């Protein structure tokens, strides 16, 4: 399979998804966007070939409803009003963490127990997003014309409330960058002419008007204030019934960011204090510090006076938010013993890892900025003592806390001998952990009249992973669709019906392989998710 | 089968260039290389293995057979085979091509060092119907400036200072631009990094201000991996075709051409062939990959491996142009594709024909002016190709009795049916001229009346070549009337020229409304 | 023609006409090649220079117009033999 | 083969080919450059357009999509050299009717 | 080579020979010099459908059939039972589905009588 | 042909059995329905 | 881009030095490849020669389409210019 | 018995500009089509007529005269059930050789809608039967379900161009004198 | 070597007309045209060593090459034969060279190796 092996950028990973499921004319739509980055429909016919304009508009209304892309207006001052479109990357992620959503719901609403929306709850997301958008007036209109609706209706709002079901807007659907551009130019024409002093800081003065501006119209949609209808008669609160909603990644994100973490403490701890520490960590998941981190993304990151202006603020923010300072005393009740949550978090601050480590006396919390680094450099060293030799991670170790190394002291620092590391070392340049630096001794950098010098370059190491999960995610996902293009006739005998006694040995051993896929997916797709904490 | 087939005739409308992926390398190769001698010593007539002149690779003899598509030298068309490098080295002709993109992009993100709303303008003159190369190769220039011109990347905000050549064939990238601001977190890290060790070995201390960070081969691909695909139409690079990643733009594999490229030429000095320059620098190719291949798997020296794998680079560096010997020198592509009469002068502008010959130019008033007087012994060598028709018939079985050996007769024949030739001083001739199936051509000597042409070598301008009637002479010498020598500027004291003649019937009526 | 003066020389063809194969035929060969196999450019052949290489009929001289054979005939025998279609 | 004693054939050169376009004859520039001196005939595939050997393609081995035409063998070997280091020459083709 | 259209039109089987034996007429007198590849093929559809028929005017096949496509739609078999068994109804029964629960009336004896009145 | 694996190979277990039941009956809903 | 009739035919009435050219040549391998002629030939060889004596009469059963450079046609038949 | 409106270039030699336009076309389309086989339709056996004809271009390296031509041919496609009372004149064990005598021989149909009782005997009957036994060169009847086109060429007889796909599922199918 | 209409095994190349081609004299097919001319380790070591004192005394006694070439040969078989080991490598040589003194009939006799 050569073919597939050298050709494929993380393109590979994003046109088979809508070509896994969905129709086939819009796989080939969306690795144009992806390819050409941005475009309209006045160009796009002109690249593609084979769909007709409004075909284009037929095939580009399916990922519209399924919020796989995301548009942009701009209109000249000569020519008419241009709908640039872009790609939607998260979008497309919620294809890709389709089943994990559902085992979502069940392990964070654990109130209700053997309930009869059990399989009513698990068709809800598979109701909210498989149609694209939803709206309250969807659901109650179908089939079912009360059968307990007031129950099921009132439901939602303990499945909203929590977070995750953020009404959507033009906020949701379009990107990061072309709405910061316009907005400051908003700030910058409410600072005219007449004011000639200190010109290079009244540039400024619309951009620290932008900054309060960008949390304030992020805040917006999270906004809960708006989502919700006080009704005087036949129920106590509820839901605004005009208000279209789809999922919301972040929280899940931020979910899915403390499943991770725990992960470590059941490594780093026995059984007790991960089970202890299990509880904690879900109280403050529904108000947590962004993952993704929307003001980093694309702006004035690249001068230091501002890029330190990024974590400043918001290590302050995290250390002075009350919705996760907790007092320590509240845990026992959550628990199903005062000293004994004092005396299990001693071990947190004992340890070198820093959760639960710094904090003011009395109250506790965990910090964010300075653990995820860690993680990642975590994960990663186990994965080189997984798939190849420990004497690796000795190595690993050794050139990461010592900068510099050299050959003489790589013997001196670590105790191994000479034939093996080499055995060891040289995988190593084949796979960017170490890196090389030359000292030139003589003229024209000879090779020879040369030592050479390493590096850890905790930056390039991470990159070269990334891509290297993002094939092997769509080489699973390149072994899913091939398998159903043969044995492809009883598959559809086997979707006509809803009985030949040979034939049916033919479909259970290719669906018991594939049934081994989705699970080797979701424990790669774990070890991936590590490092988009960025 | 009962089964139709049918295809038109076609043209070309214009070629078009591209640099393949290393995935069509092994994808048109079929042979593989890995042994390294090319002889057996089998002492056999053709004893190669495998890492040799291989005989399904092609063949370079006319006592062999091309084992793949058949035939022993003129049905065989060549095949190629491939390499596989142990480790990636540098395109020696790209080595211009991949720097100047190489400044453009961040040195750890890997991103073009350009703002979101800047970069949204530059591609804007690309969309429009209207761009020229020398428009286009213009606009080019000031996409670089602005990269080179931009300090600190956007997504980490790494700075970037200027990277260019180490002048062997290496390039370095000095990322230390400081005005007076040293207090930058990477310089601070750097004499932190630096100074673990000058505790030991301190004599280094006068090479430190010379030490620098180096880009090789391995890093540089990697490098290359990480950049995505919605931007590389900003630096030359269009998306949407398979080859269009630039990590296929320093070799990683290599392919193997065809032995009708490199024949295997005889000199017949010995009964050993003088094998040509070309397997040889290819043969110290496969042997140093490989034992690059099994040194560091056996394990040995950082030190030691790095030259061989610099050695290396210097080997691909020659096989295509030897100008980087930096020194009887070594042939090589670049050697011979250019040059006064290598090619494309000697070789594609400037052919060599057959059906010509060279004699002396001789003065004759009796002739008339439009009409060269032909020497007999060359009429009977000349030839032309003659189909028979109901016309011509009775004049043409007249013709081939005659046979080759007095002057109206023929040289050989092509029936309808027949494939190649027929000789006509072989077996019988009146028996055969009986036959003559009409569809077929006949090859006639020369006669009064046909079209040649004529030329002088030094060719001043364009009536120093003319189209002549002929007319048959017994004796030994060119014949030309006095007139024509004032354009030719013939002198008759020792010189000599060629006459040409064309074998069609198009250029038979061409010559004569043209260059008559 | 083009908006400035420039040269016969290497400087200046590499601004009167650019087509990769043509220029392959001028001094320097190599440099003009892989930068536009690195561009992955695109030239259609019609220079009298490109049609020599590949062997097929120059435009310029006896070989612009193109000759036709006259058909001499008409609709009046070209009437189809359609008959009881369905009945 | 160039040479008296090597049996002749005689070089016409550039010098001598540019007079022949100040002619303008467009046949036998055609004949005496590749029929008199370097026919060759090549089968080339359509579709990422190259040459294939007797009636294959051998990039998408399927040998359908296959032109019959011929070239100078001088312009045969011409792509093949270039080929040898990293050079697609991608071939794209027209017919020479229905304008 | 490209085809327009793969179904064009559709001819009766008198016209396979009729314009055909128009072809056998002008072909240096077939059949009888007996005192290319092409010429035993068409003489091999000449002389295969013809005895099938025969063991003639087109007037009267038009008048027949005319009668013959009563139906409201589905009319296409009207033209397949022209020489498939005539004179025979248990053949009709399956040419063509749900007639037997659809002809139950005079009309499979005025079938009967136009097909057997054909042969 | 390719050697060393990731060390991420074993039998499905009935924890994640269900988890990947939710999977074929998603694209079961998109592509049997509008698309 | 189409044809274009004797009423938009707006170029020489000439047959040029390119075109008596071209006819011979396109005429005399025809000869050749056993096409009858039209002229009272007598007894003649050299099927150019032939062919030369049928523009004589102007009896070429051809006719010549000059392209625009703008790709527009115009016929031209081979009796309808003159030399 | 249906035509097929197609396009296709035609040539000629100079050798037949005795003949007039038309009667040359048909004679070069004929030995051009004449029995031949098309690649998903079908097989056309005589061109039918002429629907418009082009203007006759000229190669400048051959000096013929080429045309470009659309026209419809006639060919047989009888229908996806059709009765065919075709001949045999071949038996295997696993099928049977049912093909249409004079035209094309390269047809095998099974039977694939029968009864249980149906097997191979080797004593010149198809099988036992429970009945008037069927052998060569005679009417029988057998009608038509699918049919496989295929255009592969794997370089490196059972011809699979032209296959049909046949059955004997009711009564009377095998010999047409077991009715009438 | 085999004709496609006569199949004869004698063919003729005819240079009377400077063309060079193949043909038969039975029926006079041609048979192809335009010509295409053609324009241990430890072992090793151990006779590259022999190669130079074989080449030594030939030089001292006047040797024609056309021995010292063909006396290599002589020593190359006795090499495979296990006659160089233990006895010493001037005295085996030696003996090696009047071997082909004697198969070419020369007048060196044998003392004039040995008071060398
Ligand atoms: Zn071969
Ligand atoms: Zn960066
Ligand atoms: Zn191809
Ligand atoms: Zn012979």
């Amino acid at each position: 399979s050569l073919e597939q092996r050298t050709l494929n950028p993380d393109l590979f990973l994003y046109k088979e998804l809508v070509k896994a499921h969905l129709g086939e004319r819009a796989a080939s739509v969306i690795g144009m966007l992806v390819a050409l980055g941005r475009l309209s429909v006045r160009e796009l016919v002109e690249k593609i070939d084979g769909m007709d304009v409004d075909s284009v508009k037929t095939t580009l209304v399916s990922l519209t409803q399924l919020r796989c892309v995301k548009y942009l207006q701009e209109t000249a001052i000569s020519g008419k009003k241009t709908t640039y479109y872009y790609y939607n990357e998260e979008g497309i992620h919620i294809l890709l963490y389709s089943g994990l959503i559902i085992d979502e719901i069940i392990t964070q609403m654990r109130v209700n127990d053997e309930e009869e929306h059990k399989q009513l709850v698990a068709e809800i997301v598979q109701n909210v997003i498989s149609l694209g958008s939803l709206t309250v007036e969807d659901y109650l209109s179908s089939v079912t014309s009360d059968s307990m609706k007031y129950t099921i209706s009132s439901l939602f709002v303990q499945l909203c409330e929590m977070g995750y079901l953020i009404q959507i807007s033009k906020l949701h659907y379009t990107p990061i960058e072309d709405l910061w551009q316009f907005l400051y130019e908003k700030h910058y024409k409410n600072i005219p002419r007449n004011s000639p002093l200190s010109d290079l800081k009244k540039r400024s003065q619309a951009k620290m008007n932008a900054k309060t501006d960008f949390a304030k119209i992020i805040n917006k949609p999270n906004e809960l204030s708006q989502i919700l209808t006080v009704d005087p008669k036949t129920s106590l609160r509820i839901v605004k019934p005009t208000v279209s909603l789809t999922i919301n990644l972040d929280r899940f994100m931020k979910g899915r960011r403390s499943k991770q973490l725990i992960n470590l403490a059941k490594t780093r701890v026995g059984s007790v204090t991960a089970q202890v520490y299990k509880i904690a960590l879900r109280l403050t998941e529904q108000k947590s510090p962004k993952i993704r981190d929307p003001l980093t993304q694309t702006g004035l990151l690249q001068d230091l006076e501002e890029a330190k202006s990024f974590q400043d603020e918001a290590e302050l923010v995290e250390e002075k938010t009350p919705g996760l300072t907790f007092n320590a005393i509240d845990l026992a009740r959550h628990l199903p013993s005062a000293s004994l949550i004092n005396s299990h978090l001693k071990i947190l601050a004992s340890s070198n890892f820093p959760f639960l480590n710094e904090t003011k006396p009395g109250v506790y919390y965990v910090p964010y900025s300075k653990l995820m680094p860690v993680l990642k450099s975590s994960v990663y060293e186990y994965v080189i003592a997984s798939t190849l030799g420990p004497s690796a991670m000795r190595l690993s170790r050794c050139i990461r806390d010592n900068k510099l190394v050299s050959e003489k002291i790589i013997n001196s620092t670590a105790l191994m001998k000479e034939k093996d590391i080499r055995s060891t070392l040289a995988s190593l340049i084949r796979y960017n952990s170490v890196e090389i630096q030359e000292v030139p001794r003589t003229a024209d950098r000879s090779a020879s009249r040369a030592v050479f010098l390493f590096r850890c370059k905790e930056t390039h190491s991470y990159n070269f992973m990334r891509q290297n999960l993002e094939w092997n995610m769509a080489n699973l996902l390149f072994k899913k669709e091939k398998l159903k293009q043969e044995n492809s006739t009883l598959l559809k005998k086997a979707n006509r019906d809803d009985l030949l006694p040979s034939e049916l040995n033919q479909l259970k051993m290719v669906n018991e392989r594939e049934l081994n896929v989705f699970a080797r997916l979701s424990r790669l797709l774990s070890l991936w998710e590590v490092f988009q904490m960025a | 089968k009962e089964v139709v087939v049918s295809e038109t005739p076609k043209r070309i409308k214009g070629l078009e260039f591209s640099a393949l992926s290393a995935a069509d390398i092994v994808a048109q190769s079929e042979v593989e290389v890995s042994t390294r001698d090319l002889f057996d010593l089998e002492k056999d007539r053709a004893p190669k293995a495998n890492g040799a002149l291989d005989p399904k690779m092609g063949v370079s003899s006319s006592s062999l057979e091309c084992a793949t598509c058949h035939g022993n030298l003129a049905s065989c068309h060549g095949h190629f085979g491939h390499l596989k490098l142990a480790l990636p080295v540098f395109h020696i002709g790209y080595f211009k091509a991949t720097i100047q993109i190489l400044q453009g992009i961040c040195k750890n993100c890997s991103a073009i060092l350009l703002s979101e709303t800047d970069k949204r303008q530059f591609l804007h003159e690309l969309r429009r119907p209207g761009v020229d190369n020398l428009r286009r190769m213009g606009i080019l220039k000031k996409i670089l400036d602005q990269c080179k011109k931009q300090r600190r990347c956007l997504h980490c905000g790494a700075l970037n200072g200027v990277v260019k050549k180490a002048a062997a064939l290496k390039i370095i990238h000095d990322t230390f631009r400081w005005v007076g601001k040293k207090s930058a977190p990477e310089k601070d890290i750097w004499v932190g990094e630096w100074k673990e060790v000058l505790a030991h070995n301190p004599e280094l201390e006068r090479y430190v201000k010379r030490c620098m960070d180096d880009l090789n081969p391995l890093k540089t691909l990697n490098l290359f991996k990480q950049i995505k695909s919605a931007d590389c139409e900003l630096l030359g690079i269009d998306a949407t075709v398979p080859s269009g990643r630039p990590e296929t733009y320093i070799w990683r594999y290599l392919p193997a051409p065809p032995v009708c490229i490199r024949p295997s030429v005889m000199m017949q000095d010995s009964p050993a062939s003088n094998e040509d320059d070309l397997t040889v620098k290819l043969t110290e190719i496969v042997w140093t990959s490989s034992l690059i291949k099994a040194g560091l798997d056996k394990g040995i020296s950082i030190n030691n491996m790095m030259e061989h794998w610099d050695y290396l680079q210097l080997t691909v560096a020659m096989y295509i142009n030897s100008d980087s010997v930096n020194p009887k020198p070594i042939r090589g592509f670049c050697q011979r594709l250019k040059g006064k009469q290598g090619r494309f002068r000697g070789n594609l502008s400037g052919k060599r024909v057959d059906f010509s010959g060279r004699t002396v130019i001789s003065p004759d008033p009796n002739l008339s002016i439009d009409e060269v007087a032909v020497p007999d012994r060359v009429a009977k060598v000349l030839t032309y190709p003659e189909k028979v028709t109901r016309y011509n018939r009775h004049k043409l079985q007249e013709l081939i009795v005659n046979g080759p050996n007095v002057h109206p007769g023929a040289n050989y024949l092509l029936k309808r049916n027949e494939d190649a030739r027929r000789n006509l001083r072989y077996g019988d001739r009146m028996k055969l001229a009986k036959n003559l199936q009409i569809g077929d051509v006949v090859e006639r000597h020369l006669e009064d009346g046909d079209v040649v042409l004529f030329n002088r070598q030094p060719s001043l301008h364009r009536l120093s070549i003319l189209s002549h009637y002929a007319k048959i002479r017994p004796w030994r010498t060119f014949r030309l009337n006095e007139c024509v020598c004032t354009p030719y500027n013939a002198d008759f004291d020792g010189d000599e020229m060629n006459l040409h003649v064309p074998q069609t019937e198009e250029a038979r009526a061409e010559a004569i409304n043209l260059m008559g | 023609y083009k908006g400035e003066v420039l040269g016969i020389t290497r400087f200046g063809l590499s601004k009167m006409r650019d087509s990769v194969l043509q220029l392959a035929s001028f001094e320097k060969t190599t440099d003009h090649l892989f930068d536009a196999a690195f561009y992955m450019k695109k030239d259609a052949v019609e220079g009298v220079s490109e049609c020599i290489i590949l062997g097929q009929t120059m435009s310029i001289g006896t070989g612009s117009f193109k000759v036709v054979k006259g058909t001499n005939i008409s609709e009046k025998d070209l009437v189809p033999k359609r008959c009881l279609f369905e009945s | 083969t160039e040479g008296r004693s090597r049996d002749g054939g005689l070089r016409l050169g550039e010098m001598e080919r540019d007079c022949v376009i100040a002619y303008g004859a467009s046949q036998l520039l055609l004949e005496r450059l590749m029929i008199s001196s370097d026919a060759f005939e090549v089968d080339v595939c359509d579709k990422c357009g190259l040459m294939g050997y007797s009636g294959w393609c051998t990039t998408c081995k399927s040998a359908e999509n296959i032109i019959k035409m011929t070239i100078p063998y001088a312009a045969k070997l011409l792509f093949q050299e270039l080929l040898s280091m990293n050079i697609a020459p991608r071939l794209r083709l027209e017919d020479i009717f229905q304008q | 080579m490209k085809v327009l259209e793969e179904r064009n039109a559709f001819l009766s089987d008198y016209e396979v020979l009729k314009f055909l034996t128009d072809l056998e007429k002008k072909h240096l007198w077939d059949q009888k010099s007996l005192a290319p590849e092409l010429q035993g093929i068409t003489r091999n559809v000449v002389n295969y459908l013809s005895i099938n028929k025969n063991f003639m005017s087109d007037e009267s096949f038009a008048e027949l059939m005319t009668k013959l496509n009563s139906f409201k739609l589905f009319k296409a078999e009207k033209l397949q039972i022209v020489n498939q068994l005539p004179a025979n109804m248990v053949h009709l029964y399956s040419i063509v589905e749900e007639c037997d629960a659809r002809f139950d009336e005079k009309t499979i004896e005025e079938m009967l009588e136009i097909i057997s009145g054909y042969a | 042909f390719p050697s060393i694996p990731l060390p991420i190979n074993g039998p499905i277990t009935n924890k994640e059995r269900s988890l990947a039941v939710k999977y074929i009956n998603f694209g079961k809903t998109v592509k049997d329905g509008p698309f | 881009e189409k044809a274009i009739p004797k009423d938009q035919r707006a170029t020489t009435p000439y047959m040029t030095k390119y075109e008596r050219a071209r006819i011979l040549g396109t005429r005399a391998l025809q000869i050749s490849m056993n096409a009858p002629v039209f002229v009272d030939l007598e007894g003649e060889t050299d099927p150019l020669r032939i062919a030369m004596k049928e523009l004589a009469e102007k009896k070429i059963p051809l006719v010549i389409r000059r392209y625009l450079p703008d790709g527009s046609f115009e016929d031209w038949s081979v009796e309808e210019l003159i030399v | 018995f249906i035509l097929s409106k197609i396009a296709d270039l035609v040539r000629i030699p100079p050798d037949q500009f005795h003949r007039d336009t038309i009667s040359a076309i048909t004679h070069q389309l004929n030995n051009k089509f004449a029995n031949k086989i098309i690649p998903n339709v079908g097989l056309c056996i005589t061109i039918y007529d002429l629907l418009t004809v082009e203007e006759g271009q000229l190669k400048p390296g051959d000096g013929s005269s080429y045309i470009n031509v659309t026209f419809r041919a006639v060919v047989f496609k009888p229908f996806l059930g059709e009765i065919v009372t075709g001949w045999i004149s071949k038996c295997t064990a696993e099928g049977i050789k049912v093909s249409l005598l004079g035209i094309f021989d390269d047809i095998f149909i099974p039977q694939n809608m029968l009864f249980e009782g149906c097997y191979y005997t080797p004593e010149e009957s198809a099988w036992i039967w429970p009945k008037l036994y069927f052998d060569v060169n005679e009417k029988i009847r057998f009608r038509i379900e699918r049919e496989v086109f295929v255009d592969v060429k794997p370089k490196s007889e059972k011809p699979p161009a032209y296959a049909l796909l046949g059955s004997c599922q009711t009564d009377g199918m095998g010999l047409v004198s077991w009715w009438e | 070597p085999v004709c496609k209409n006569c199949h004869g095994t004698e063919f003729e190349r005819d240079l009377s007309n400077a063309n060079n081609d193949l043909v038969c004299k039975a029926c006079g097919v041609v048979s192809e045209d335009n010509p295409i001319v053609s324009e241990l380790e430890s072992r090793e070591a151990t006779l590259n060593n022999a190669r130079r004192k074989l080449r030594a005394v030939s030089y001292a006694l006047h040797i024609p090459e056309y021995i010292t070439d063909a006396a290599f040969q002589w020593y190359k078989l006795a090499l495979a034969n296990n006659f160089v080991q233990g006895r010493r490598s001037q005295n085996v040589i030696a003996s090696c060279l009047y071997v082909a003194c004697r198969k070419e009939k020369t007048h060196h006799m044998l003392i004039d190796f040995s008071s060398r």
